[PDB]
């Protein structure tokens, strides 16, 4: 339940083979975007970035958590649903 | 009629029984006021 990690803009490429490897088993690639990802503090700098370097990019809105009403006095209601059987 | 603080006049609860307290409730709904609703039958309706 810890926020701290969405608070940056991510820039991550598209994930592409990954094989066996024959003699151990180990996990071979062929890609070498596969571990690059990039930080940024807003969608813009991102774009712009993505923009110059020539990669077609798709952006997605930032979701944050809407805010909620939070009554700990709701959990003894009178006459609504509300009302808690165990605490 | 005297006063009589020699002796002891709690002498009822030594011939109480098991149900002598949900009796005594039994006999109270007698005599109590309609309770109060909350419209709905639980919480859970």
């Amino acid at each position: 339940s810890g926020v701290n990690n969405t608070k940056k803009w991510k820039m991550e490429f598209d994930t592409r083979e990954r094989w066996e490897n024959p003699l151990m088993g180990w996990s071979s690639t062929a890609d070498p975007l596969s571990n690059l990802v990039l930080t940024f503090s807003t969608k813009e700098d991102a774009v712009a970035f993505a923009e110059k370097n020539g990669w077609s990019f798709d952006v997605e809105e930032r979701k944050v958590p809407k805010p909620k009403s939070k009554s700990y006095g709701a959990n003894f209601s009178w006459n609504k649903r509300t009302r808690v059987s165990t605490k | 009629e005297p006063f009589d603080n020699s002796t002891y006049r709690n002498l009822q609860h030594h011939e109480y029984s098991t149900y002598t307290f949900l009796d005594l409730n039994v006999e109270l709904s007698k005599f109590r006021m309609p309770q109060p609703s909350s419209g709905r039958q639980s919480p859970r309706h």
